[PDB]
């Protein structure tokens, strides 16, 4: 026993899912991104988010292919809802990114803390008080994580 | 009523921890979506706070390897949550 | 003999986010720490698991209150455990 | 029945508490802190970290007003050492701070990530697949939390 976020609205809230595919942007546009591939394999992501979240009895609201000011758009949309009768609000983003940003699909970059801090207390008290979930997923740079070797778990 | 930090019951669930990549596999979709996914299924009826769950992830994502550049990836959830979240 | 990322089973206690200040009572120590302390003395007999407790300090934190700025403080936990962390 | 992390050892492993509450030096040296008062109430702080992780089987290794340099020392030691009969490491830093960063008691700064960084596995393999908690009690800059009204709770 603790305390626990009520979630028991009807439609809980909604569940954003920008996700980025064609980059053919970027490469036109940014020079230092003339190699950027497109991201293969999100179609699945969103799928799976979509389902499993839809079962969750959430409202998705899909959008494909954003640049970063379409980005912004539609974070400023759901920042200026009323969400009184939701419970709760998550974000998905699926993207190529830096570090701490994620890339617009023009080559454009949006930090992640500018699209977080959108939906505080005050730019948002529709929500304040509910739980407000972002699940970025996109690189952060271009080392690849170590790894070493331990037998335990 | 009450006060409470402006900055209060945030969760955000980065794919990778800063300066490194994170896989993608254009058959099955992402290492850590899909396990974040894959999870919450298994996960959210029996009860478990999503804190859980997302350690489960940190967890079977830890495992994969990208035996070429024999290379690692690891998700990193950061929080501001101030109650547990469940998902009945 | 299996492998896990370089930056595995971590867990940072952050007192504050980002840009803002945190608060010490020259009388009785700081907020964070204090809260840290006993909800770790009382939770951890219970058998409960850090990030649980980690979420309460974020509660007990979020109700304090600093009226001659009209101030606030959010403690900001951040991990990459693999599995649950108890303390027995 | 998930995954835990061990712990059974004798001594669970080192609580390091590096507490900074005079930085007459810092004053003295770096003119943009020329202000900076003494953490009055670490000491309690310190104390309440003290005994509470004592009870947890945990073995303190406490370390006064360190310079950054100092800091560095000391992580260094605990970062060479064989924590192979340990099962955790948590350390614990009291002091001033600011964006991403601690502050010595010299007012020079540490970036949070450099100190944490210093226990990886490849830079600790005694600690590889063990827990390493650090808990950092700083300011992260000169903010305050604007508070928004709710009473949910």
């Amino acid at each position: 026993l603790d305390k626990v976020y009520q979630m028991k609205s009807k439609p809980r809230g909604y569940c954003l899912i920008i996700n980025n595919h064609n980059f053919a942007k970027a490469r036109e546009k940014v020079p230092k991104l003339h190699s950027i591939r497109d991201r293969n394999g999100t179609h699945l992501d969103a799928g799976a988010l979509t389902t499993t979240f839809e079962e969750l009895h959430f409202e998705i609201k899909p959008h494909h292919d954003c640049t970063v000011e379409q980005i912004y758009e539609i974070l400023k949309i759901y920042q200026l809802m009323d969400h009184s009768n939701m419970d709760c609000f998550i974000c998905c983003i699926l993207s190529h990114g830096d570090k701490g940003i994620i890339y617009g699909t023009d080559g454009q970059e949006a930090p992640i803390y500018e699209l977080t801090s959108q939906f505080t207390g005050l730019k948002c008290p529709s929500l304040a008080g509910k739980p407000k979930v972002f699940f970025i997923q996109a690189c952060q740079g271009d080392n690849y994580q170590k790894g070493i070797p331990v037998e335990t778990d | 009523t009450r006060y409470i930090p402006d900055e209060a019951d945030f969760l955000l669930g980065m794919a990778t921890v800063n300066n490194c990549v994170s896989y993608r596999n254009p058959a099955e979709g992402t290492w850590y979506i899909q396990s974040l996914c894959q999870s919450l299924r298994e996960r959210c009826p029996r009860g478990d706070d999503i804190l859980t769950i997302l350690t489960e992830v940190n967890y079977e994502v830890s495992n994969k390897d990208d035996k070429k550049n024999m290379g690692k990836q690891m998700p990193q959830p950061t929080f501001t949550l101030r109650k547990k979240l469940v998902f009945p």
